[PDB]
RNA sequence: GUGCUCGCUUCGGCAGCACAUAUACUAAAAUUGGAACGAUACAGAGAAGAUUAGCAUGGCCCCUGCGCAAGGAUGACACGCUCGUGAAGCGUU
């Protein structure tokens, strides 16, 4: 009968660079126990800020122990080290982690790894950040690098969709027109998005991902040379040699100016398969970038 | 037919959930949940209901057994030894722990190295019947200057003229008639010198009887001076051979 | 915006100086999900004959109450554990 979830009260969020904005001076609001968490519905400390000039007023949603169990952001529900949706990490890393849905149950298991984390060192995103070691996958290749300012954009004015905004460039909303209401994109539910279930951002963002054969390589029968392209006079065979001296031993490797292809054929099919997956539009080499593919 | 047996299973669930909270120390509620779980092809789900269930009570001898014998009634086998690590590491003194995880290491496992792991009950000083079990082990797995130093720490530890007359059997049994010989000397030097126990010095006269009857004779003579109605019926079978 | 210039110099203004330096859960909304328990209907008041006073005990069950009080049908809910068959280990033959 003396068992409860405790109230989560810590200064100094967690968040992207993207919603935190580009001002190096914020001016930063917080209250105790202002608002619930989005997801296991505990009371925590809110933050509150505006990231520049013509932004949203963005808070924190989520609560700590949820952000750092997941290692995202409070506000953008994104991961902090690659700005991606959960279920494109989940899918590239681990799937088999879950999460209760039931309410008595999520708050159970959120209590149990509150005190985990609390008899922990503090900042750690469980064992998952152990099964997160092994990386750039394929998630690098669509992860954005720029800050995308645009989701810090003011909501559309409502007013002004029904043509009654009565404070015209006053009103800080967006007077401009919206999405479209028939696409699925427009759904998204906030706990899908955390729990990473059937998310349309998600599911788009994989269908982009599968759709660029940066890993394929395999357009010979049988024959390991394989020819990489944008070498030219600027990347040599001594690149190449100590490109593939991690692989192991290489049978052949040469490069031509004429075609501006570099030849690499190894004795070994796995060692050839990774080095053809390895500079298949991923490999720069003395300033010259190498595409692999069939020669 | 797949939301009717959904139904039934929720039901049961929901059943055995009010069971385990109407009760918490009712273990076996507990036990009938996860048999009925493990009944359903649902391992991950029983072992979950096990953990809950050695978090409410771990003293249980039975908890820890049922959870064992799932795992090892499944093909779970790293499991079941990580189950028995933490059996043994908790509950020391329980000697079912002990011959369960010897029998699932020797026999489906057959690791020898599990031996070693058997040391640790050594450090434990067991009853009789695990240091006879070992040299059994020992014997099976044909070690005998292993078995030499198993009965060595087993008369050091429990000393007894039961114990060093099966010392001086299977020295005899090993082919070692001079270690057989030290060992009889030690024993007379040590278990029973003033205690006049009056039987170790009969296995030494038999043992000397197989060997050589003149030194028989002189411990027959040894024990009727030292000395009952035994050291007599030796004394006379000594003077008829 | 106010006030003043060893101003430019008209008498209007320019220029400079000084003061004054960061509001808003930013909506007059669009949305979104939860529901009093009233109508009907299901429904039917503990203790081995009947009519019944009750105090508890447990917790992912609550309500009225300012309650460490008292009520809510005792607020409701909360029963079935002495021989053989096999297996393993131990000692004798
Ligand atoms: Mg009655
Ligand atoms: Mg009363
Ligand atoms: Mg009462
Ligand atoms: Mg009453
Ligand atoms: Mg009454
Ligand atoms: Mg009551
Ligand atoms: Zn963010
Ligand atoms: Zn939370
Ligand atoms: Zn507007």
């Amino acid at each position: 009968t003396y068992n409860r979830q405790n109230w989560e009260d810590a200064d100094f969020p967690i968040l992207c660079q993207t919603c935190l904005g580009e001002n190096p001076y914020i001016r930063m609001t917080k209250e105790k126990y202002g608002k619930e968490c989005k997801i296991c519905a505990r009371p925590f400390t809110v933050f509150r800020w505006c990231p520049g000039v013509r932004m949203r007023f963005k808070k924190t949603e989520v609560c700590q122990t949820c952000s750092k169990l997941k290692n995202v952001c409070q506000t953008c529900l994104l991961d902090l080290e690659y700005g991606l949706p959960i279920q494109v990490r989940d899918a590239g890393l681990s799937f088999k982690d879950d999460m209760p849905k039931s309410d008595v149950n999520k708050e159970y298991y959120t209590q149990n790894m509150e005190r985990e984390i609390s008899n922990s060192d503090g900042t750690r995103p469980v064992g998952m950040l152990g099964k997160a070691t092994s990386t750039s996958d394929m998630l690098l290749k669509l992860a954005r690098t720029t800050p995308y300012y645009k989701r810090n954009r003011p909501h559309i004015c409502s007013f002004w969709v029904k043509g009654e905004c009565k404070r015209g460039e006053e009103c800080p909303y967006r007077h401009e027109k919206p999405t479209d209401p028939d696409d699925p994109l427009a759904d998204q539910n906030i706990k899908d998005r955390y729990y990473g279930i059937n998310d349309p951002v998600a599911d788009k963002l994989l269908k982009r991902a599968s759709t660029m054969p940066r890993l394929d390589p395999p357009e010979d029968k049988t024959i390991t040379t394989l020819y990489v392209g944008g070498l030219g006079d600027t990347i040599t065979e001594t690149d190449l040699r100590n490109h593939f001296y991690q692989f192991g031993e290489i049978r052949t490797i040469t490069v031509v100016q004429r075609q501006q292809c570099a030849f690499i054929q190894f004795a070994t099919r796995q060692a050839a398969e990774v080095a053809a997956e390895k500079s298949f539009n991923k490999l720069i080499v003395n300033g010259r970038r190498l595409n692999v593919k069939w020669g | 037919d797949e939301e009717e047996l959904n139904d039934y299973k929720l039901r049961k669930r929901k059943t055995f959930e009010d069971n385990i909270r109407k009760n918490r120390t009712v273990i076996s509620n507990w036990i009938k949940y996860a048999q009925w779980e493990e009944s359903l092809k649902e391992i991950q789900r029983a072992r979950s209901i096990y953990e809950r269930a050695l978090d409410v009570d771990y003293r249980n001898i039975t908890l820890w057994l049922k959870y064992a014998e799932m795992e090892m009634k499944n093909r779970q086998v790293n499991h079941a030894r990580n189950i028995w690590d933490r059996a043994i590491t908790t509950l020391p003194r329980v000697n079912q722990f002990w011959y369960k995880y010897t029998y699932m290491e020797e026999m489906l496992g057959n690791v020898a190295g599990a031996r070693q792991v058997f040391e640790r009950w050594m450090e434990w000083q067991p009853e009789e019947q695990a240091w006879h079990s070992y040299i059994n082990f020992e014997l099976r797995y044909k070690e005998v200057d292993r078995a030499r130093t198993i009965y060595e720490r087993f008369v050091l530890v429990h000393p007894d003229v039961k114990n060093w007359i099966k010392y001086a059997r299977f020295e005899e049994k090993h082919a070692y008639f001079a270690h057989a010989r030290k060992v009889y000397e030690r024993a007379v030097e040590f278990f029973g010198d003033e205690h006049m126990d009056e039987h170790l010095y009969v296995a030494f006269a038999k043992f000397e009887e197989n060997q050589k009857e003149f030194e028989r004779v002189r411990v027959i003579y040894k024990y009727a001076l030292d000395r009952a109605q035994e050291l007599f019926k030796n004394y006379t079978i000594f003077e008829k051979k």
